[PDB]
RNA sequence: CCGAAGCUUCGGCUUCGGCAGGAGAGGUA
DNA sequence: GCGCATGCTGCTCTTCAAAGCCACGGCGACTGCCG
DNA sequence: CGGCAGTCGCCGTCTACCTCTCCAAGAGCAGCATGCGC
């Protein structure tokens, strides 16, 4: 959802013929996500061994 | 919260030594005084 | 037709600017907003000769912006990447207080 | 530029509103950039000069029926005239009941026009004729109006310096045997709030 | 305050070197 | 050979937006609301 | 005016000890550095 925020606000200020896929897309946000949870979390736990 | 203070201090100072029009001076005094507030007791009004 | 202030973030003046100026068309409203002027003065220094003109922003963080008002032009003109809110706004900011004639006419006088 | 502190501001209850006689809100709001309060208010000037400031008001209010009168007069000529070189001529008079309709409700046009400004100065004497000092005044555009027409005799501002001045301007002494007055003789919630 | 090194009259003197806060999860009595 | 213009790297800020997620008891102001 | 009852915010909720992990990142502004042109 944060990157589609992104590209629906990025869509509008950049010049057409020049829009590819590639150039709309952030990927930052996602890793930060995925990144967040399986450290600072309470559900994912370090194991006990 | 200090640095927030005294960042806010110094552009007011600028500002009105300046000749800044009413509204301005207004938002940034309105801002500097939230600062104030949240070094004092943050919370206790508005969001932290 | 009135101008109005709008508070960008901390040196984001010129890419609020140009994002507005390109959202003008882009979105889809050419007759709403008219003219956006940043404030700016000079600064004398001098390197031995050699000038810098600091960009000395009289009024660092604001961008007057001359516009009407509907129920359009105020979400262009306030999800614009970069801009903070409608500064002016006394009172559940429903409805921004306009810049006052003398003072406007004297700073677009510079 | 002065600030308050939020200890005796937000609290229960508002020691600041306690010492000012001042609703919480309305304390969050003038503190805030969000409302005027009037600081003082020059009585005597108020006083040696009403007859005159009513001259002057009567002046305006003639004026502004001469402007009615005057455009009321030229509107009913193009009326009059128009409509009496083309009622209808040969069938009904359809467009005469369509602009008959239309001009009565020119008139009245400019009928509440002059009523809505006969309204806006009622108002505005009747605010410089009630000003007492720590009252909350909203609405910018008639704050303006009453500091550009008697902008003197009053003064007043927002923010955390008007607070300095009502706080400076203050007397302990009188409103201390004001409330033991109210305490000695007096009953219900009052006492509870002078308590 | 501690360590290293010099003077040391044995009281000490001199040079250099050196730090320690928050959030979350699980457990024992 | 000298003067013009544009690009490597330290280096220093910057943080209004907005949808998100939703015990229990005691105490005291307060505030719109009904009469 | 005068009561009035819901309501909304703020206060508090045992002690001592052990082990582990994780704690701002993207945007922007100079200070020269060098290639190229006449």
């Amino acid at each position: 959802s944060r990157m589609e925020r992104v590209v629906r606000e990025r869509m509008t200020t950049q010049d057409v013929e020049a829009i590819t896929p590639q150039t709309l897309i952030n990927i930052r946000p996602v890793v930060a996500a995925i990144k967040e949870f399986f450290g600072t979390s309470q559900l994912s736990q370090f194991m006990d061994q | 919260l200090y640095r927030r203070v005294i960042n806010r201090n110094n552009r007011l100072k600028r500002l009105i030594d300046l000749g800044a029009p009413e509204i301005i001076v207004n938002n940034e005094k309105r801002m500097l005084q939230e600062s104030v507030d949240a070094l004092f007791d943050n919370g206790r009004r508005g969001r932290p | 037709k009135n101008w109005y202030v709008v508070h960008t973030y901390s040196g984001y003046e010129n890419k609020v600017k140009a994002n507005l100026e390109k959202r003008v068309e882009s979105m889809g409203m050419q007759d709403k907003i008219f003219r956006v002027v940043v404030p700016e003065e000079e600064e004398t220094d001098i390197k031995n000769g050699k000038k810098k003109v600091v960009k000395k922003k009289v009024f660092p963080g604001y961008v007057l912006v001359e516009i009407v008002m509907t129920d359009d032009s105020w979400y262009v003109v306030r999800n614009t990447p970069g801009v903070t809110g409608f500064v002016g706004s006394a009172g559940s900011g429903s409805k921004p207080t306009p810049l006052l004639p003398g003072e406007a006419e004297t700073i677009l006088k510079r | 530029a002065p600030v308050t502190h939020i200890w005796y501001f937000k609290g229960v209850p508002s020691r600041l509103g306690y010492l000012l006689d001042l609703a919480p809100k309305d304390l969050e709001k003038i503190i805030y950039f969000a409302a005027y309060v009037i600081t003082s208010v020059d009585e005597e000037m108020r006083h040696n000069e009403l007859s005159t400031l009513e001259a002057e008001m009567a002046v305006e209010r003639k004026a502004v029926e001469d402007q009615r009168d005057g455009e009321l007069e030229a509107r009913a000529q193009k009326l009059e005239a128009d409509l009496a070189e083309l009622e209808a001529e040969g069938a009904k008079a359809d467009a005469r009941r369509k602009v008959r309709d239309g001009g009565e409700r020119e008139m009245r046009q400019i009928r509440d026009r002059a009523q809505r400004e006969l309204d806006r100065l009622e108002d505005i004497w009747s605010t410089f004729t009630k000003l007492a000092p720590k009252q909350l005044i909203v609405d910018e555009n008639l704050y303006r109006e009453l500091v550009d027409r008697y902008g003197e005799y009053f003064t007043g501002a927002m923010g955390a310096e008007s607070i300095q001045k009502l706080i400076e301007n203050f007397d302990i002494d009188a409103e201390a045997e004001s409330l033991r007055d109210v305490i000695r003789n007096g009953k219900g919630q009052k006492k509870l709030r002078a308590l």
